[PDB]
RNA sequence: AACUUCAUCUACG
């Protein structure tokens, strides 16, 4: 009656991935934490932008949204930050956002590459992942691109700009032993690179008391949080809404009585 | 306002009931040129 | 393998590049409502359009 | 019109990549082999830079309305 | 309700206004229905 | 507290 132990093992583990292996878990929350991946993970993505002066082919609003778009370093202070409805000041703050400025012109006959770089931040710690670069426009000579911009803590449910994660990769039973996928022909279907399986053999032989478990991940990070603190992130976030959400259930009964 | 040209791109200051025409160009067409006042843009 | 649940799809599912256009038809300008607005002089009917 | 920030399917950034593709592509590679020394893997990132048409080469040959 | 006679038309009845709206542009100009128009014609000849 | 008509053509299921 009551929560399994689970066990993990890290396969890989790079500053763009991390390949990692759950076992004893069920399939609904380790699915659940890959959705955590993917959506629920803060980090820290441009989502005011006050643009003074745009000459560039672009307009403006492609502008903003190519900014949004750019990764920005939330390793650390993504966990400090507070959310926008959260603060107290009014619109936004240091505390409650990161303020970055583009002041370029193509003053030169070649084009002018305005890149990620350009882009200046009022806090060191978030940095648009420049440590080539994220190209937001090219500007023709006499073109001009001033903006201010304000990033602030988000997540992924938002929008895609605050997916911390490129490709969550998930995988079980590696070979078919649940049949939870049935194929019509096993031979022509290629062997899976976690496959225990000798070449001969399509598929393993069907386990009538098997539940899906050892699942297996590889996560990539997109750059703005190191691919181990995105599981770690998300492992917590998922902790703390089953907490409110325990908390909320707990008022009520607590009212009902 | 202040109306910039077409052609040769140089800002000229037209007052109103006044013939479009640019100074040291003669182009006949002039753009309103970006306001002052500034629109928030959300990156969304 | 089905986003809700993470389990696998029983079949499989045909997955590739194909390029797509974006017509035209867009319901924002399609979206219409009416409720005692402008009247035809002649006919001093709803109008049209 | 411009190599867009993130391929769409999964988010990988592949802004960064078009610039060094064609530089590679100007060395001697294969479309294929650029795209593999890229870093991009799954086709769905192949796709953004391999299907990408760079108009902005083409607008900024026009003369800019104010100088 | 209809004698022969009253096909033959003696008097010919004019629409009201509504029949033969005027047609403003702007406040500068009020262009005239068809029926006005042919009715002006009907009286210019009657009047030579 | 509030903007005509004709005519044509082009699209939509
Ligand atoms: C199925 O019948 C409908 C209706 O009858 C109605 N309809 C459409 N055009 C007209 C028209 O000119 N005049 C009248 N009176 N009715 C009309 O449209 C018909 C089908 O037309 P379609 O054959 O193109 O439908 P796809 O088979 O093409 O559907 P896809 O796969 O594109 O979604
Ligand atoms: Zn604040
Ligand atoms: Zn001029
Ligand atoms: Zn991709």
């Amino acid at each position: 009656p009551y929560a399994n132990q689970p066990t993990v093992r890290i396969t890989e583990l790079t500053d763009e991935n991390v390949k990692f292996i759950i076992e004893n878990t069920d399939l609904a929350v380790a699915n659940s934490i890959r959705r955590v991946f993917i959506a629920e993970v803060p980090i820290i993505a441009i989502d005011w932008v006050q643009i003074d002066a745009n000459s560039s082919v672009l307009h403006d609003e492609f502008i903003a949204h190519r900014l949004g778009l750019i990764p920005l370093t939330s390793d650390d202070i993504v966990d400090k930050l507070q959310y926008s409805r959260d603060c107290t000041c009014e619109e936004f703050c240091p505390e409650c956002s990161v303020e970055f400025t583009l002041d370029v012109r193509c003053n030169e006959d070649q084009t002018r590459h305005v890149t990620s770089r350009d882009l200046i931040s009022n806090s060191p710690r978030v940095i648009p992942v420049t440590s080539d670069d994220i190209l937001i426009v090219k500007l023709r000579k006499g073109q001009e691109l001033r903006l201010r911009a304000y990033a602030k803590k988000g997540f992924g449910k938002e929008h895609a700009k605050w997916n911390p994660t490129a490709g969550v990769a998930f995988e079980y039973d590696p070979d078919n032993a649940l049949r939870h996928t049935v194929y019509p022909k096993p031979e022509e279907w290629p062997k899976s690179e976690y496959s225990e399986l000798d070449e001969d053999e399509s598929q393993a032989p069907y386990d009538p008391n098997g539940k899906p478990e050892r699942f297996y991940y590889n996560v990539e990070s997109c750059g703005s949080l190191r691919p181990e603190t995105i599981v770690l992130s998300a492992l917590s976030g998922l902790k703390k809404k089953l907490s409110d959400l325990q908390t909320q259930l707990s008022h009520e009964i607590q009212s009902d009585v | 306002m202040i109306y910039i040209c077409g052609e040769c791109h140089t800002e000229n200051e037209i007052k109103s009931r006044d013939p479009i025409r640019c100074r040291e160009c003669g182009y006949r067409i002039m753009y309103k040129k970006r306001t002052k006042r500034l629109v928030v843009f959300d990156a969304r | 393998y089905n986003g809700f649940t993470g389990r696998k799809i029983t079949s499989q599912i045909f997955i590739g590049p194909t390029y797509y256009q974006r017509l035209k038809h867009m319901v924002d300008d399609k979206i219409h409502s009416r409720a005692r607005g402008p009247i035809q002089i002649l006919n001093r009917q709803p109008m049209e359009g | 019109m411009i190599i867009p920030v993130r391929c769409f399917t999964c988010g990988k950034i592949v802004g960064n990549k078009w610039e060094a593709y064609l530089g590679l592509l100007q060395a001697e590679y294969t479309e294929g082999d650029a795209l593999d020394a890229l870093g991009l893997k799954r086709y769905c990132c192949r796709r953004m830079l391999l299907a990408h048409v760079d108009l902005i080469e083409k607008l900024l040959n026009y003369a800019p309305l104010e100088k | 309700y209809a004698r022969p006679e009253w096909m033959i038309v003696t008097v010919l009845p004019v629409p009201p206004l509504s029949v033969r709206p005027a047609v403003v542009m702007q406040g500068s100009a009020r262009n005239q229905d068809d029926l006005t128009h042919k009715l002006a014609d009907i009286v210019k000849i009657n009047n030579q």
